[PDB]
């Protein structure tokens, strides 16, 4: 029963290396929106900063 | 000296094993991506933040 | 060594978890092993283990388990009386020490045609100067005693057994009247050397 043992721990061995690449892919995502809200943020101050400096001009 | 019911609970146990670290490895890379997230967003938005600042 | 023992289906390769391990048990306690691996560490395979060679003394068995149990399981095997072996499977080592063996067997073969031949032609010469070396030996030590012109009669004797006393007894009163005194250990009344073959 040498390779069923090896059989079901190969399997179990796949739905880590599922799960890890999984998160790893969420990971890449969150960074993608978390870069994505960061700019607008940046824009939100670009937008107020030239609105003062418009209406003082 | 293990039946076939014993070598199939060793069985379970080791995939219980590799199904527990599993779940602990995908729940730690999220909260890195979390962490991650919000440190890379401060990265970004302080770096914009003060060059817009110093446009103004 | 393992090199031609162990096979790559011998190994549970590309596991997260497992690892393969040899241990070679008494065949006196071959069931024993069989019996008993399977409950020498907590977290090993049941039934994977197998028998991979056996000898005269023992059987060369692998065993699957998990990677952090074998400090477990190799020391309960060794308190069990088993030893594991350090080895794991590496193609290139043992494919590097199969054809080192065969290269250095043919270079063996190889360069034995050429050491006799070689060998044999400086023995040839060697022996050839051996006796030409004793010949002016002969030449020097006959003229030295005789003086000049340089005409003596030389002769190559090969001795029958047992005759040596009577050789010495004839060829002294044959020649003793030359020399008298100046020729045991090597002094004889004429030019001698012995070729020792």
């Amino acid at each position: 029963s040498q390779s069923q043992g090896i059989q079901q721990l190969l399997q179990a061995e796949k739905r880590a290396a599922e799960k890890v690449a999984d998160a790893r892919k969420r990971k890449a995502r969150r960074l993608k929106q978390a870069k994505e809200e960061a700019q607008m943020e940046v824009e939100q101050y670009r937008r107020e900063r030239e609105q003062e400096f418009q209406s003082k001009q | 000296a293990l039946s076939d019911a014993d070598v199939q609970k060793q069985i379970k146990h080791m995939m219980a094993f590799i199904e527990q670290e599993a779940n602990e490895k995908a729940e730690e890379i999220d909260a890195k991506a979390e962490e991650e997230f919000n440190i890379e967003k401060g990265r970004l938005v302080q770096t914009q933040r003060l060059k817009i600042m110093e446009y103004y | 060594s393992l090199a031609e023992i162990v096979k790559k289906d011998d190994f549970v390769l590309d596991s997260e978890y497992l690892v393969t391990l040899l241990v070679v048990v008494p065949k006196l306690n071959h069931n024993d092993w069989i019996k008993q691996y399977e409950t020498l560490a907590e977290m090993v395979v049941p039934r994977s283990s197998n028998v991979l060679s056996e000898d005269q003394d023992s059987y060369l068995c692998n065993v699957t388990l998990f990677k952090k149990a074998v400090d477990d399981f190799r020391h309960k095997a060794r308190e069990n009386k088993f030893i594991v072996r350090d080895f794991q499977y590496n193609e290139e080592e043992m494919r590097a020490d199969k054809e080192e063996m065969n290269r250095l067997s043919t270079d063996k073969k190889k360069q034995f045609g050429p050491l006799v031949r070689w060998l044999k032609v400086n023995f040839s010469e060697a022996f050839i100067a051996w006796i030409h070396i004793k010949a002016l030996r002969v030449f020097v030590e006959s003229v030295l005693r005789y003086g000049l012109p340089v005409n003596f009669q030389a002769m190559l004797l090969q001795p029958n057994k047992k005759s040596v006393k009577k050789l010495r007894e004839v060829l002294h009163e044959l020649y003793k009247h030359l020399d008298s005194s100046a020729a045991q250990q090597e002094y004889y009344p004429y030019v001698y050397y012995k070729i020792d073959c």
